[PDB]
DNA sequence: GAATCTAGCCTAGCCGTTTACCTTTCCTCACAG
DNA sequence: CTGTGAGGAAAGGTAAACGGCTAGGCTAGATTC
């Protein structure tokens, strides 16, 4: 009956037996309002929304004037349709006012998140909620009020805050992130009743209290915790920052009861050390991951070579079952078809939904190789990623618009494309490139070097956001702003920068091309805190000048570097007869923390039982790569 | 070094001057048993004044191996300092397709400039020709 | 039925450490202006 | 009386590669009133 109207074979299977009816009645007017037929077809998990969309629309767009199609069958299709949105139209006139300045958007949200329930509970509760002794902001309102079950989290907080914060001793964010998720009642008040008993008879701080609690099916793991944690501590020889780490995720109180059940049979029938076992359900989905792992071991590395380390490398992921099926499922025909090395589908499989990507790489490999020039290397680096196969659709969209529209090179593309969050990259360059150029004056590859990084999205939107205001009122050459932007987390940078520089340059002395340096690396926001922490003490404590300190931080972890120096030397000059400029220099090359704890490690073995001075390890140490010349090149082959 | 064929035993004697330039010694057969240290001392003419081991004193042999030495080489030095480190590279393009060198007495085992390794190498069969000056 | 609580699976963004591939130095037992 | 050529070694130096963590979203099935 509905093959007359223009429904699809399949869309018709997919509707329910007792609904084609009503899709019949009301299609003619959902196609005239400027529906799809499927958002038709999403739109029928709830029957009764298709008559409220039908009739009541124009009051819909006149209430929410930003709203979509796709965000009202989102908001439509839930088990409360039809009544948030008729709650929608009668409560978004009063929640635009104060005390809560909402927008669309968030109304939007709450609604499909919550439904009717947590619509009318924040429309009714907003001056207390907003108020002493609370004093919540309205983002945290809209975040406690997304969720599924809310209505109660709001309850439970405005009885329990109070109560948390000042007899336990809670900072109210703490609160706020315990009931910002999926049952977050019921976690506040496990967490108000065994608070005490884990931190005075099992010794465990608050913090990882708190970490345990605020993941999705609390109460669970806290209670496992308590009944598990000295057997498993006794019997199985393990530690307790061990099973705080494998009960800190989804699901924990599973990964516990399996990994009490299946630690004796992995560690000694197949051969594996315990910290690969924790490593494998220390994700959700654990006990997965475990029964895969010993349901496959032996058919994966006898008839696929395949190696049991590599297997503990893919099931080392979230999704980490799924990602074995598939292996086992597509190896032959990848590596007999398309002509692929195990190494690289291995490569392609340890990411979180590698699944999904080996799915696109086998049906999207040809049409890259031959319809646009592609080597496989290529596309096997574009898919190597988190989210990979968004960027090969993307890659596959977007590659001949942004190669003749805007002058680009295949390679400049594939650059970009091979980073996590490729998929936003490619769209914010091809939104972008015309205005940095024109209106800022950038050549594309600045614009190329920018997006060419993990968040280079991120990078771009805060590159246009403060160039002028950073080139301006503190002298800074637009050639600087870039550089500190092409690295990883260049937003955080640029902002740590534009916050930090005056008083950095003022109350310590520290000229601006010093800050450059420093913001210029990984993290470099980090090192810049840190530099402000403690130059005053290392300055003054121990002898030391800030261009020591300044070359110790500008490197990547200059934060760890610093840290250690300030921990190991009076340790290294008082027992080992090494002046200060010597641990400067160890300390001032990457990976500085690891150079100090070996050399502190291995001073005793090479000055009594090889005949080496202080001096020559010293010299060994100082150069970039210095833990692996001291520790397997002075210290194995004798 | 102590092991050789042919109508010699394997040793040379030695003179402690500490000052001068350098003195050496050379064993080589080309059909008959004859050999001496040919008086090499230091560096005088040499067409190739362009090779700086065209004056150190292993090098030398390049003239007159080229000429008559396609067999092998024996020298004994007299500088207790080491071998130059110019002549570690740079020697091999001077000789035929084949030839060995030899070793060096024990007490010039205390480098102190880069190079300069010990009881050196056999140096043996590079192919390319010495190149002419200028 | 009406609301609410538990387990798995996928996408982005940020912070540290180790390895592979180029490029700027170092070397005499000589000598000239 | 202080500054010059050929030839492969080691050695500084920037970038690419390889690990691991955190915050947030969406769907299906189980449980309580
Ligand atoms: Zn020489």
């Amino acid at each position: 009956d509905l093959r007359t109207l223009g429904y699809s074979q399949q869309q018709q299977e997919k509707i329910k037996p007792k609904v084609r009816s009503t899709v019949a009645q009301h299609h003619e007017a959902l196609v005239g309002h400027g529906f799809t037929h499927a958002h038709i077809v999403a739109l029928s998990q709830h029957p009764a929304a298709l008559g409220t969309v039908a009739v009541k629309y124009q009051d819909m767009i006149a209430a929410l004037p930003e709203a979509t199609h796709e965000a009202i069958v989102g908001v439509g299709k839930q088990w409360s349709g039809a009544r948030a949105l008729e709650a929608l139209l009668t409560v978004a006139g009063e929640l635009r006012g104060p005390p809560l300045q909402l927008d669309t958007g968030q109304l939007l949200k709450i609604a499909k998140r919550g439904g009717v329930t947590a619509v009318e509970a924040v429309h009714a509760w907003r001056n207390a909620l907003t108020g002493a002794p609370l004093n919540l902001t309205p983002e945290q309102v809209v975040a406690i009020a997304s969720h599924d079950g809310g209505k109660q989290a709001l309850e439970t907080v405005q009885r329990l805050l109070p109560v948390l914060c000042q007899a336990h001793g809670l900072t109210p964010e703490q609160v706020v992130a315990i009931a910002s998720n999926g049952g977050g009642k019921q976690a506040l008040e496990t967490v108000q009743r065994l608070l005490p008993v884990l931190c005075q008879a099992h010794g465990l701080t608050p913090e990882q209290v708190v970490a345990i609690a605020s993941n999705i099916g609390g109460k669970q793991a806290l209670e496992t915790v308590q009944r598990l944690l000295p057997v498993l501590c006794q019997a199985h020889g393990l530690t307790p920052e061990q099973v705080v780490a494998i009960a800190s995720n989804n699901g924990g109180k599973q990964a516990l009861e399996t990994v009490q059940r299946l630690l004796p049979v992995l560690c000694q029938a197949h051969g594996l050390t315990p910290e690969q076992v924790v490593a494998i359900a220390s994700h959700d989905g654990g006990k997965q991951a475990l029964e895969t792992v010993q349901r496959l071991l032996p058919v994966l590395c006898q008839a696929h070579g395949l190696t049991p380390e590599q297997v503990v490398a893919i099931a080392s992921h979230d999704g980490g079952k799924q990602a074995l099926e598939t292996v086992q499922r597509l190896l032959p025909v990848l590596c007999q078809a398309h002509g692929l090395t195990p190494e690289q589908v291995v490569a392609i499989a340890s990411n979180g939904g590698g699944k999904q990507a080996l799915e696109t790489v086998q049906r999207l490999l040809p049409v890259l190789c031959q319809a646009h020039g592609l080597t496989p290397e290529q596309v096997v680096a574009i898919a190597s990623n988190i989210g990979g196969k968004q960027a090969l659709e993307t890659v596959q969209r977007l590659l001949p618009v942004l190669c003749q529209a805007h002058g680009l090179t295949p390679e400049q593309v594939v650059a970009i494309a091979s980073n996590n969050g490729g998929k936003q990259a490619l769209e914010t360059v091809q939104r972008l490139l015309p205005v940095l150029c024109q209106a800022h004056g950038l050549t594309p590859e600045q614009v190329v070097a920018i997006a060419s990084h993990d968040g280079g999205k991120q990078a771009l939107e805060t590159v246009q956001r403060l160039l002028p205001v950073l080139c301006q009122a503190h002298g800074l050459t637009p050639e600087q702003v870039v550089a500190i932007a092409s690295h990883d987390g260049g937003k955080q940078a640029l902002e740590t920068v534009q916050r930090l520089l005056p008083v950095l340059c003022q109350a310590h002395g520290l000229t601006p091309e010093q800050v450059v340096a420093i913001a210029s690396n990984n993290g470099g926001k980090q090192a810049l805190e840190t530099v402000q922490r403690l130059l005053p003490v290392l300055c003054q404590a121990h002898g030391l000048t800030p261009e020591q300190v300044v070359a110790i931080a500008s490197n990547g972890g200059g934060k760890q570097a610093l840290e250690t120096v300030q921990r190991l030397l009076p340790v290294l000059c008082q027992a080992h007869g090494l002046t200060p400029e010597q641990v400067v220099a160890i300390a001032s090359n990457g990976g500085g923390k690891q150079a100090l704890e070996t050399v502190q490690r291995l001073l005793p073995v090479l000055c009594q039982a090889h005949g080496l001075t202080p001096e020559q390890v010293v010299a060994i140490a100082s150069n970039g790569g210095g833990k692996q010349a001291l520790e397997s090149i002075v210290a194995q082959l004798s | 070094g102590s092991y050789a064929l042919g109508p010699y035993q394997i040793s040379a004697p030695q003179l402690p001057a500490y000052n001068g330039q350098t003195v050496g010694t050379f064993y080589y057969v080309n059909d008959a048993g004859g050999l001496e240290s040919k008086v090499f001392i230091s560096g005088g003419p040499t067409p190739y004044p362009n090779y700086v081991s065209a004056g150190h004193v292993a090098g030398q042999s390049a003239l007159f191996m080229r000429d008559n030495g396609i067999s092998e080489g024996l020298v004994f030095h007299n500088n207790p300092k080491g071998t130059c480190g110019f002549c570690v590279n740079m020697i091999e393009t001077l000789l035929p397709e084949n030839a060995k060198m030899t070793v060096v007495p024990p007490e010039g085992a205390i480098p102190v400039k880069r190079g300069a390794t010990g009881e050196t190498k056999v140096f043996i069969g590079n192919s390319n020709s010495p190149k002419s000056p200028t």
